[PDB]
């Protein structure tokens, strides 16, 4: 009844989808070709005969990362018409993406969506999955979010987005592609979930003890909190909370729409057996910032909302109690504004892992979604960087000969500075 | 004779309501079918309060189970007596309400009601004489609390003359269970002060304290908790359900427990609760359930009695018992404890008692107290509002659904104005 | 209706309240698990149907010692509420039992000591059951006593106080707890039962022929001096005495409250049947000091009062005459304003024998409570004791730590010093 | 109930632990996975002293390892019993110290500890009701001596309630085992006299001896050496462990022990020690015990216990033995020896009996003497400091690191004012 529809966008978006689509087959008992010898329906719609369908759509500007789709294990799951392809990738420009290629394929885009969304008798809403860099992942996806609030508005949307690091950067021109797209969304998004390659490595290094991480292992680490978050609407439990309830929760103001996840326990097979594992335990791992998937310090900031979404052998008196020791934890900061931080949610189904996956099998786990102060210091960030270039006019060129106005870029920087200035007006104490 | 409408709203409401519902079944020996297999006449004498007598000798509660989202319905549904009830009776919304009283209340809620509000209408219909209403709910939430309310006022509007009673499962101290909860909290007591009889202030914190401390439970569950609320619920209709010696209602009970229109805000309390270890040392005699009973760690409310006054309390009483050792037990408290009872109410301990006592045990007691120390709460609710309402926090999700910040003010105005009532009658000699 | 509720704390009072309470059970015919196929309602309530229940607290600032209470042959016997435990010990330090530590669980004790209380009809009062030595026998007691008097008062308490041997000792500041402890407790009881395990010791080996003594052989001799005091009450005698008669007999002077308990016959089965046990020889070995439990000499001080208490096949005016001759006996002096010295209380039940016990089945026995200027020497004993150490400030840091102040000490040393010279004034006969 | 906390710093102390370590494990019926496989109930009702339960049945120490070099960690991760240890307690730098004291308490040390100081916390935390710390170190080398007491002042300062007990290799007289230990020794000396609240004084001189002449050991090697210290170690915790008749613990002890706050350093000592062929010839029984251990060639410091005298001296027996019995030997001993115990401190005798006895044995008894004999070997170690000192050598060595001479020189002078102190108690009558 409560359907969700998913939309991966670009290379990342794609990447992380083809991660999240195992999952979810795994976790519902569903084979590779769509087949299984009720809950399954929030994500799969279903066709004929024992045959089931993701309720998805894969797009890219370019065909070679959906070809492998086409191509590989997975190829029976997915109906071709949701596996959408142009011709030309956006090639890290932004204006590509939002305009000169983007405005070729965004109504068929769209056409797809409204037929999958036709059949959905309670849609939820629409979890999109993209990156802040590419100049898809942040040209169409401006554009995309456009024409959603138009034809559907008041359903709530949900992105999870590779935030760009601070040392471990890719492209030259993420700085611009990251304000600009940031500056075009904010206004149609509802909530984003911030994440940074470059924190989830240093897990992977630390926790997993893995020597090389590979894109997949991240990919499927982000795919364990996305079921976390879903796992509520997929799954019963003793404490619920859905989609809207987390932008209802973790939203004090418009503009101040990114909580950060965090997730644990992330462990290796050797590391089961010598850590027990209980609640209070892996929320105090959640809480500290070392475990963090946004390479930020909490310690410098303050915590305006905090969800916490706890999977499978769960005591709801355990979580009370852990919480309370937390609250009382000095180097956990709080604003002064906001008596109540948590939103809780406990669900009895334990979170099922990957044949072969890096994660060892626990009993419980947790996934938090906080919104913190301290993400100010990321924005600071991206306007230094976007400054340093621009009063050069580095890389403009480009962007105008692809329909883009100059005016447009200090506009974007300009309501950037707004919104830093709106984390820290939020930042201070009450008077009086 | 005597028809008493049931309704459950919200996820918390339902599943505690469910358990009630079990448990009233075991009561009058009825099975997950709704078939009769108990053993004396007595347990059938008095079945229509709750139960709807259906063809082929079945027996429907008198429930309606109501949610704006589908899948806390569905495992009540799928659950041991889940197919008890009458299918036309769950009525449940496709959206949620996104924990926000104003989607509750004007929009999602809205849309709903009319639905909802035919159902119980006919169902009042059914009965030959109306008792009349109790609403099982959280006021932390957006169905229980924005739903809930509409449905109140609704109901209180069609029926004025029949009884509306609410137990309220409310937000806690400690943890914050949810981050809007003190505004849907606000908003919901606003109207409860308006069109409630009498309203049971069921706290977890509190239930949490009597599981871990008094119960021995080291790793309560949700359901244990629910099962707790169940028996307390089932208290206060056991002198309308069964023979007895002193016999009480739900009439009589809010006339004694309420003795100003709005101060209806009752702890409710169940005595004996016991570890499984520590049964058989002690003997659950009169005396003993006397003792457990008028106490700080046996309270469901999360507030401590001897920070205020006790108003009124009443005490209902089941199982074979001397109506005299009873009295003096009550006598006696009153006595020692002079202070914590106010003066100008002479005698304020009433009485009831039920020969019928609840399965496996030999006697048990229910309590209701209408303390001046539940001020307390409200004082803490007030003040969690405020730091938020100050700085217009989470507000554009309310006002985004028409709401204004006029309402919020004055549903803060009149919870201070309350609480302002409740010192002066604490304070008066 | 009588009932006397008993209270056993720390590691000696619990021990030797193991071997009260089996003692009592095998004489009312109570199994381990409370159940029996009237007298018995002083010492056990009774609860649901054919169960008794010992009216009884057990008390340690650690859990090993009640831990074996509970896990052990009588685990069914007691109610689990009636054995508190804190987390850690006193650790021989009078501040932790008296502040530090006590101050955690003295109002819970209470409480359920109002529990019990609450329960009877005719509560005659306390038996009191620890160490000097120990921090929590020194410390927890004396806190416990100050409030029992401010909560009841008038309701009699009685003490069986375990007395630092002189030669023998366990702690280096067993004279540091003693002194503090006495000097808190002296102004909150009515009677003090001293007892010594050295003496004891000695009478395990001279007159039982053990070669070596253990605790439990110690702990079942006081059980039996413990159950003749109340005999009286858990039975039917000839001539009755009851716990509040003997404060008025025993005790002259309010801050006079210290007797010494002896019993007799203490014999073997292998000594016990080359002799026959009559009233006057068991009186005379008595009232000899190589049957007594305190490392003193009564040859060195005076009589003051004395009460024997006489169990099982015993004629009155046997004991009369008995009594008799040791008041012409020049090896008893007793002091000038006391013409008559002895209460006599004569229970017709005799002395029931524990199975595998060191004591021999007799057909009577006596138990003296005996008040004597004696005492004087072992309160000199440990006063010096105390000074030596003090001289130095040897240890002094610890109860400081704990928040005890230096003046203090000074206080219970010069308090003692007044003990001191009372018995002295009390020692010398009247002037004219 | 009661948790304790392992702490292993350098080579030495983490060849000790870990032989201390499976001693612990044989005790408690543990084998090498962590898996229970004894018999008695005795063996897990008190686990959690030493042990974690982790998830299904197994039981890991709650023990830190740390080195700045990680070639002794890894020695022990391939040992038997490494298997046991939690792979992340182990805290090793890459570094190594070079036997220097400033290395491993301001350089590398300094860069590590944090690390070890982050572990510690969360053990501290996981405990319910944490005891205290027990760190087993040199003093003669940079890592044990240096980073070791960097640690003992930092646990200090998070957690100054609990007790810090250290097990201290110190320098022989005889044969110095590295250059600059006389330095390394008197810096760590400086640290434990105000951090630590007891220092057991083990020399391997005496361990040595020990071996050779009592235990008729031709051939020692180091394991067999630190058997002896882990025994004693094993003794010492035996009535917080198990059930006993009269229950010492750290805390008891101490306050025995310790009658100012200096004066904390011990002579440890043990018995029975018997070979293979000389047990059977010789009964074990309470008084052979006694007066095995009062006896200069049975101390595991090289001092003799009849160059001074006795402040306190603390026995702890363990196995079925007779009260009586035990206490008449100890007043014996005080009786005769008289002129070898201080004055002013009557019953200078503290004993502490537990039921469980050790593996193999009937009964055993484990000493500690706080003896003002021990001023030998700070005055020796002052007189070794100075010879060098006076001349500046190898003073660059530290200086490079930072240090600087009024460091050393305060130090020095600590060490002597100890010195004094103690000849001064010693003196008294
Ligand atoms: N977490 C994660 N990040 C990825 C992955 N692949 C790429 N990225 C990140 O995405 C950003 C680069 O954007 P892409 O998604 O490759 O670019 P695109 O959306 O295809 O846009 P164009 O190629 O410019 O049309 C960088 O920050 C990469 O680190 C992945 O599998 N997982
Ligand atoms: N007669 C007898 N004396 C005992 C027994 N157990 C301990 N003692 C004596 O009691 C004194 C020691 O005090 P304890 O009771 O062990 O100490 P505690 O009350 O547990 O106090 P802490 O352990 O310091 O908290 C010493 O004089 C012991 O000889 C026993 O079973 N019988
Ligand atoms: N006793 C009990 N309390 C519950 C349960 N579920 C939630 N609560 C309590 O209720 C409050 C929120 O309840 P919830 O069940 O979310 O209300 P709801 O109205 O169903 O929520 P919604 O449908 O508007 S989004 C919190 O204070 C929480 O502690 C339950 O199963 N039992
Ligand atoms: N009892 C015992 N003593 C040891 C052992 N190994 C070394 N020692 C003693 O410890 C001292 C030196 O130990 P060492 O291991 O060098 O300390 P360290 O801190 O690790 O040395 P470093 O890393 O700064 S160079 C010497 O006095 C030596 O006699 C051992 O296995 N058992
Ligand atoms: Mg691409
Ligand atoms: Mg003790």
């Amino acid at each position: 009844m409560r359907e969700c529809i998913s939309i991966h966008v670009g290379q990342a978006g794609v990447q992380i989808g083809n991660a999240c689509w195992e999952l979810y087959c795994l976790e519902h008992g569903i084979q590779p070709d769509g087949q299984m010898p009720d809950s399954f329906n929030t994500f799969f719609s279903e066709t004929g005969a024992g045959k089931h369908v993701p309720r998805a759509v894969f797009v890219d500007l370019e065909p070679t990362v959906i070809d492998e789709v086409r191509t590989g294990t997975y190829r029976q799951l997915f109906h071709p018409e949701q596996l959408i392809t142009g011709k030309e990738d956006a090639a890290n420009n932004y204006a590509r993406g939002h305009y000169t290629i983007g405005k070729e394929i965004i109504d068929l885009v769209l056409d797809r969506i409204r037929k999958l969304a036709d059949q959905c008798t309670g849609l939820q809403g629409f979890l999109v999955f993209h990156s802040f860099g590419g100049g898809t992942g942040s040209g169409f996806t401006s554009l995309l979010m456009e024409r959603l609030s138009v034809d559907y508005g008041k359903k709530s949307k949900l992105e999870f987005s590779i935030y760009p690091a601070p040392q471990v950067s890719t492209a030259v021109v993420e700085p611009y592609n990251s304000i600009l797209t940031t500056h075009t969304t904010l206004e149609h998004s509802d909530c984003a979930f911030m994440v940074d390659n470059e924190a989830i490595y240093d897990i992977c290094r630390r926790n997993l003890d893995i020597e090389r991480p590979t894109y997949t292992n991240l990919n499927r680490l982000i795919s364990q909190i996305v079921s976390s978050i879903t796992a509520s609407l997929r799954f019963d439990g003793a404490l619920n909370v859905d989609l809207t309830e987390f932008q209802t929760n973790l939203v004090p103001y418009p503009r101040i729409h990114f909580p950060l996840a965090t997730y644990a326990p992330v462990i290796s097979a050797e590391k089961a057996y010598h850590e027990q594992l209980s609640v209070a335990e892996i929320t105090n791992a959640c809480f500290e910032p070392a475990n963090q998937m946004v390479k930020c310090d909490p310690r410098h900031g303050k915590y305006m909302a905090c969800c916490l979404l706890y999977r499978g052998d769960v005591v709801p008196k355990d979580v009370n109690a852990a919480i309370a020791t937390i609250k009382t934890k000095r180097s956990i900061q709080f604003v002064d504004w906001c008596p109540t931080g948590f939103k809780v949610g406990i669900n009895y189904q334990p979170p099922t892992v990957v044949p072969g996956g890096d994660l060892a099998k626990v009993q419980r786990a947790v996934c938090m979604l906080s919104n913190t102060t301290a993400i100010a210091e990321a924005w600071a960030r991206l306007d230094h960087k976007f400054d340093l270039m621009y009063a050069k006019r580095a890389f403009v060129h480009w962007y105008v000969g692809e329909g883009m106005e100059e005016g447009e870029f200090s506009e974007a920087r300009e309501d950037m500075a707004a919104l830093e200035k709106d984390y820290e007006e939020v930042g201070v104490d009450s008077v009086e | 004779m005597r028809e008493i409408v049931h309704i459950q709203a919200g996820q918390c409401g339902n599943q505690i309501g469910a358990k009630f519902w079990e448990v009233i079944s075991d009561e009058h020996g009825i099975d997950p079918t709704g078939s009769y297999h108990g053993d004396s006449d007595l347990q059938l004498e008095r079945i229509n309060v709750y139960y709807n007598e259906a063809a082929g000798n079945k027996y429907v509660p008198r429930a309606i189970l109501v949610d704006l989202e589908p899948g806390t319905m569905d495992s009540v549904r799928s659950g041991p007596f889940g197919q008890i009830f009458r299918p036309d009776n769950f009525v449940f919304g496709q959206s949620g309400a996104g924990n926000n009283w104003a989607k509750g209340h004007y929009t999602e809620g809205a849309e709903l009601v009319d639905s909802v509000l035919d159902v119980v209408r006919k169902e009042s219909e059914s009965c030959d004489c109306l008792q009349g209403f109790q609403l099982t709910h959280s006021l932390g939430g957006g169905t229980g609390s924005g739903m809930g309310t509409l449905l109140i006022s609704k109901i209180r509007e069609e029926y004025p003359d029949r009884i509306m009673n609410t137990f309220s499962v409310v937000p806690s101290p400690k943890v914050s269970d949810t981050v809007v909860e003190p505004y849907n909290a606000t908003l919901s007591v606003h109207q409860l002060v308006e069109n409630t009889d009498e309203t049971y202030c069921i706290d977890n914190e509190a239930l949490y304290d009597i599981c871990f401390r008094t119960l021995k439970l080291t790793t309560p569950t949700y359901g244990d908790l629910n099962h707790l609320v169940s028996a307390t619920m089932s208290g206060v209709t056991t002198c309308l359900r069964f023979p007895g010696q002193l016999n009480a209602d739900l009439r009589k009970l809010a006339v004694n427990m309420v003795p100003f229109p709005r101060l209806h805000f009752f702890m409710p309390g169940f005595a004996p609760l016991t570890s499984r270890g520590s049964q058989q040392y002690r003997a659950l005699t009169v005396p003993e359930l006397t003792q457990q009973m008028f106490d700080a760690k046996n309270m469901m409310a999360a507030c401590d009695p001897r920070h205020g006054r006790y108003l009124t309390v009443a005490a209902v009483f089941r199982g074979r018992m001397s109506m005299k050792e009873v009295d003096e037990q009550m006598l006696n408290v009153q006595n020692k404890n002079s202070s914590y009872f106010v003066e100008w109410i002479p005698n304020n301990v009433k009485t009831a008692v039920c020969d019928i006592p609840p399965r496996g045990l030999k006697m048990s007691a229910t309590f209701i107290g209408n303390s001046t120390a539940i001020q307390e709460l409200f004082k803490r609710i007030s003040e969690q509002f405020t730091a938020m309402f100050r700085r217009k926090a989470f507000l554009h999700w309310y006002t985004g659904e028409g709401m204004d910040e006029m309402e919020f003010t004055e549903a803060e105005s009149n919870m201070n104005d309350l609480v302002s009532e409740y010192q002066q009658y604490q304070d008066a000699t």
